């Protein structure tokens, strides 16, 4: 029901392109910093597997082998009471290029568990860092967070890229951007806890 | 049935106009230089297809060279290097005015072209989307006059396949291979009809 | 030889011989997420930016604006032109545009984003082409609209009739009790029922 | 007439009128020796010229040299770029840098010409690509290594993994104990499973 | 399949690049004066193709014979000599700018051709991997200017069959036919990685 448990760890508690993860251990609910949901937010954007890049075994085996492949189930929870509004858009991006703020320096295309707050490569969300608005991302693996109607967001990612296996510190496969489009109106500050657990986890 | 990928991305386009004189021009492989094409490339992450070129020279006031160099072949420094004559350069020799015809296979080293990369290996600079590079010469011999034979060059992606549909591009580009850009929501009020 | 030969048609897709014709490319797998047909990725709901009134590209366009103490007014309005306007840069409009003809059945969605404690009736008033917008909350409701209530239910799918240019109007039909600005998220797809021929090129 | 038709493709193998088609030619016999694949002929393991410290060619840069009243030193270490360096002379180095793209598994062998009351423990640790190679004997013993005693088994395979860069080192781990400078043989060849592809041409 | 000796030596080379005059050059077939040829060919001893020529005939500023003269025949003295009337020698006219195509039998006396040979019949001259010789000329007649036409002959090995695998050549080549040489092993220290 609401006891999902994954290895030592318990927590309390949309398939991506319908292709489970597959192969061709290290698998726990990573719990990352809540981020607040200001009235003034525009927007997180986690990369992975760099977002898993110091935490614990997966942190470490990613940078022991070159060549990894891994999914992910990744949980996005904005707790509120039901006199909050707001939604929050939970999209993937494959290889997603980013546009600078020459081309972009490594420390901010691989910020870690942090990520890149927008409201802070190019941080303009209309253009989805390359030019494209942000209302044709929708065609990605999405979800609405509307604390009218709920207050979790799953999205299953499984592995996407043009090599079996390839190296996780060079390269994000998929990234996971949460982007406010109705903004919280309440009668002012809201906590965000993204907790990932990587599945399906494979290395050399 | 227009609407299949085959089709789509799988009509002949004109991916470079250059004009040589009677010298040479090497040109990498790259698709996304055609805003035509490109904006429909990145409708798409990956995408994977044969290559199909017709090359056609015309002259402007002969024998035509289109040599397509593999990836790690070395590209011609001078008109007249041993490099011309490597045997592992596959060349097709034409007249100016009639057309050449030839296909290359699927020479990418992933399972398809990369057409976004998010990491790095030049947060653009991938050599898995490099096809090659094409260089030209007019094989002739101290021709007494100077005759610039133009040269269009028309790519055809054959068994075209496509994956991750991406956002469509709304906005020009300003490089190539990089996502950097510099309203295109036109203004109406809201409510008018 | 027949007339036409030694032409080269860029339309006639002929056979021709390979200059490696030895070498065995790398083997194509199964990269998930495949599109064969286009068919199938407009019918994906995306937003429509419906604020054009805003002078500059923001997240705050994707947002109808509603707004408490009105009643009988209109909320947004919206012409079916798919090539040029609202809907030319989404989804829609960014693949219909490279075509000539589009005959088919859309799929209209609405979403509510207000806070829990606040409800209003909307009139979505569905006009054929033909005939005129309507321009008051009567003629709207005197013809084809579904009575949605945002207080109850908070998301509406409305099947628009095969088209082949007809209005869309929204109309308060009571006013908004508020809790002691709020917004509203439209979404455009196809039904699968869209054909699409002659492919164009825009330049 | 197609376009590109009278061309001349020189990848483009037809058949073509024989100018001499009464000549019939000596009958081919069976030569002893054929080699249908060049697989066949990399399987067979070659010198390496190791000790490419020496300024000139000679037979004695196919020597790797061993010295007493060593222990934790290093004997030989190499990289494996199978196109430039100690590679690009050997048999391996010769046919892969035809090609541009060699996946496949190695087959890496060593061979101690010492005399017979000469023994010693080296240290064959094989660091894989993407690790720093290891520059003391404890980081190359806590790896992956084979204990070979040269003083019982004068010969030693090392299968490589499959590779499609990784280093090797050795290390004394008992010092050498002398008979009251010695040399070392490395052979390299070809896995069955070595694939080859794009044939190139250098110039 | 690319590692196979039919595509491996089984390439299409330019084995001779001449300049005619409007006058003719004689030239013993001898692949191994392409130095890329020549070293694939030099891993093996013995190899046994038949042999193809497509020939291309460029202008510099017509028809080309081009005239195989098998073993045994007179080579052309003069450009009038009754040598180039001579039924016994193939010849193909074909127009500058075009090109010709053949093919040539095994004209080897041996059931290989002799690539090394350990011994004397002049210890590289043998008669073994003769192929014989080719001729070219402008059939034209006191034409009142002269017209250059560069000639470019591509061998392509077909029925490839090798034998007695050598060792690779690592130093260049001094002479034709003979082994005769003026380091190739380049210096790092040996424990350096």
């Amino acid at each position: 029901v609401q006891q999902i448990t994954l290895g030592n760890s318990t927590i309390t508690t949309v398939v991506c392109y319908a292709e489970w993860p597959e192969y061709l251990s290290v698998c726990r609910f990573y719990t990352l910093d809540s981020k607040t949901w200001t009235t003034g937010s525009k927007g997180w954007c986690w990369k992975l597997p760099d977002a898993l890049k110091d935490m614990g075994v997966f942190g470490q085996n990613m940078f022991f082998h070159s060549l990894g492949r891994s999914g992910y189930t990744v949980h996005v929870q904005c707790n509120a009471t039901k006199f909050h509004s707001g939604c929050l858009l939970v999209v993937v991006i494959p290889e997603h290029q980013l546009a600078s703020h020459v081309s972009v320096k490594y420390t901010f295309t691989h910020p870690g568990e942090r990520g890149i707050d927008l409201s802070s490569p190019v941080k303009d969300v209309i253009y989805n860092m390359n030019g494209t608005l942000l209302g044709n991302l929708l065609i990605f693996p999405h979800q609405f967070i509307n604390l009218r109607t709920n207050n979790t967001a799953t999205i299953v990612i499984p592995y996407i890229n043009s090599v079996p296996i390839d190296s996780m510190t060079r390269h994000n496969n998929v990234s996971l951007m949460v982007i406010p489009i109705a903004p919280l109106t309440v009668p002012p500050s809201l906590p965000i806890t993204v907790t990932i657990a990587p599945m399906c986890t494979e290395f050399s | 049935s227009e609407t299949d990928v085959e089709c789509f991305l799988g009509r002949a386009a004109c991916v470079h106009v250059t004009e040589i004189q009677n010298l040479f021009n090497d040109w990498k492989i790259n698709l996304s230089s055609l805003v035509q094409l490109r904006k429909k490339l990145e409708l798409f992450t990956y995408v994977r297809f044969d290559s199909e070129y017709t090359i056609l020279a015309t002259a402007s006031q002969l024998v035509v060279q289109a040599m397509y160099v593999p990836p790690g072949a070395p590209n011609p420094k001078e008109w007249d290097d041993y490099t011309w004559q490597s045997a592992s350069n596959p060349s097709v020799f034409f007249k100016v005015g009639d057309t050449s015809r030839f296909s290359v296979p699927y020479v990418g080293l992933a399972s398809a072209y990369n057409c976004f990369y998010d990491g790095y290996s030049q947060y653009g600079i991938t050599v898995l989307n490099h096809m090659g590079s094409m260089a030209f010469r007019i094989v002739n011999e101290h021709d007494e006059h100077k005759t610039l034979v133009k040269i269009r060059v028309y790519h055809r992606a054959k068994h075209v396949e496509a994956w991750i549909p991406r956002a469509p591009r709304a906005l020009p580009y300003t490089s190539i291979g990089r996502t950097n850009y510099p309203p295109v929501i036109k203004k109406r009020d809201i409510k008018s009809y | 030889t027949l007339p036409g030969s030694g032409q080269f048609l860029t339309t006639d897709d002929r056979q021709s011989p390979s200059a490696l014709p030895n070498y065995e490319p790398t083997p194509r797998i199964h990269i998930p997420g495949k599109v064969h047909n286009l068919l199938e990725i407009i019918q994906v709901d995306t937003l429509i930016p419906m604020n054009n009134t805003h002078t500059k590209d923001e997240v705050n366009s994707y947002l109808i604006p509603l707004n408490a103490n009105r009643q009988n007014e209109q909320v947004f309005g919206t012409n079916l032109f798919i090539g040029d306007g609202v809907f030319k840069t989404t989804l829609l409009g960014e693949i219909v545009q490279y075509y000539t003809h589009w005959s088919g059945s859309l799929r209209f969605s609405l979403m509510y984003t207000g806070p829990a404690l606040s409800s209003a009736k909307l009139i979505l008033a569905y006009t054929p082409p033909g005939a005129r917008g309507p321009q008051d909350r009567r003629e709207a409701m005197l013809g084809t609209h579904v009575v949605w209530d945002i207080g109850l239910q908070s998301t509406i799918v409305m099947t628009i009739p095969w088209t082949s240019a007809g209005f869309l109007s929204c109309w308060y039909q009571t006013s908004l009790i508020l809790p002691p600005q709020v917004y509203l998220l439209s979404f455009i797809s196809a039904c699968p029922d869209f054909k699409l021929r002659l492919m164009k090129d825009t330049q």
